[PDB]
């Protein structure tokens, strides 16, 4: 069976500034089958209050989801998205970089 | 401008116990307005856009009824496809369905769609004329014979050309303050020195609606794709979209490079320079 | 507005 690995983008809803309330996103796309595990991390630890959009898919049938949580960026704090899927041997970790 | 109404349905079997997971989502352009999740408490078609909340109890009872009928049809479908493909009851399988209509700038029927995939691969699709079927294999051909004998395309064509267009038009009116508004990208450029010979210019497009956008880089007024990175358009989470295009450049030559931005909310394309 | 009829594969 066709097993497509997820594409991952970690980013903020608004351009980030230290001390200003924002939203941390993790966009997972191009994956198949639909079961996927996505966590947002604050200094390597799982953030508890994470919501996600309802499962949808693109023209090519591949699935996409947006995972998100409210956060206040700071200089020291490191944010990341941790993804696990049938196609991944180990969880994939993508760091949040304010410049992308 | 032009508009679309789309419904996306995913059904995933769960062999160990119980009925499949069923998620249905409705869109007008890039805006989700309704949802159904078999795992959620309500067991109702729910609003996801404030302009659909204007619809009264008749609407919600009708949509709930149809979405549960859609769910039971997909449940039977997963069982039918397992038989067509001679698969065991042990594995999890996915049926996906998408249907809807496109309307031109006149808000009149332009195109209709009604297609399926089984396990991520094309199964059966209604052709552009809305009169014939594209059946991928001999399992999909069994569906095609059944539907041809039962005149299924005629029934789908009537909804897609008539009903679909009429309700999209109503949704467009009720949601006119957002649905008929185009949000032009808020653009800016960033610079990042990688070494003393190389720099990265990043051209950002933010808070735009609809999602459709083109970002291109030019070097001395000529299109440049080499040494460029373009991320997939991504949702901001507030109903708008984001995208960036970066170019790797020789340090000190930044001025030769211009970013070109095309979007529905922009009457003429815009240019950005470092 | 969902399709009122459904057709089985």
């Amino acid at each position: 069976m066709i097993q497509r690995t997820p594409k991952i983008q970690v980013y903020s809803r608004h351009p980030a500034e230290n001390g200003k309330s924002n939203f941390l996103n993790c966009y997972v796309s191009g994956f198949h089958p639909s079961d996927i595990e996505v966590d947002l991390l604050k200094n390597g630890e799982r953030i508890e209050k994470v919501e996600h959009s309802d499962l949808s898919f693109s023209k090519d049938w591949s699935f996409y989801l947006l995972y998100y949580t409210e956060f206040t960026p700071t200089e020291k704090d490191e944010y990341a998205c941790r993804v696990n899927h049938v196609t991944l041997s180990q969880p994939k970790i993508v760091k949040w970089d304010r410049d992308m | 401008g032009s508009h679309s109404m789309r419904y996306f349905f995913t059904s995933v079997s769960r062999p160990g116990r119980g009925e499949p997971r069923f998620i249905a989502v409705g869109y007008v352009d890039d805006t989700q307005f309704v949802r159904f999740d078999s795992d959620a408490a309500s067991q109702r078609m729910e609003p996801r856009a404030p302009w659909i909340e204007q619809e009264g109890p008749e609407y919600w009872d009708g949509e709930t009824r149809k979405v549960k009928a859609h769910s039971q049809t997909h449940r039977v479908d997963l069982g039918t496809l397992r038989g067509y493909y001679n698969q065991s009851e042990a594995g999890s399988h996915t049926v996906q369905r998408m249907y809807g209509c496109d309307v031109g700038s006149d808000w009149r029927f332009l195109r209709g769609y009604h297609q399926y995939a089984y396990d991520g691969k094309d199964y059966i699709a209604l052709k552009e004329d809305l009169r014939s079927w594209t059946a991928a294999d001999m399992a999909a051909q069994t569906t095609k014979h059944k539907w041809e004998a039962a005149h299924v395309a005629e029934q789908l064509r009537a909804y897609l050309e008539g009903t679909c267009v009429e309700w999209l038009r109503r949704y467009l009116e009720n949601g006119k303050e957002t649905l008929q508004r185009t949000d032009a990208p808020k653009t800016h450029m960033t610079h990042h020195a990688v070494s003393d010979h190389e720099a990265t210019l990043r051209c950002w497009a933010l808070s735009f609606y609809p999602a459709e956008i083109t970002l291109t880089w030019q070097r001395d007024g000529e299109d440049q794709t080499q040494d460029t990175e373009l991320v997939e358009t991504r949702p901001a989470g507030d109903g708008t979209f984001q995208k960036w295009a970066a170019v790797v450049v020789p340090s000190g030559q930044e001025q030769r490079y211009t970013c070109h931005v095309q979007h529905e909310g922009l009457p003429k394309p815009l240019t950005l320079r470092w | 507005y969902l399709q009122p009829r459904t057709f089985l594969l």
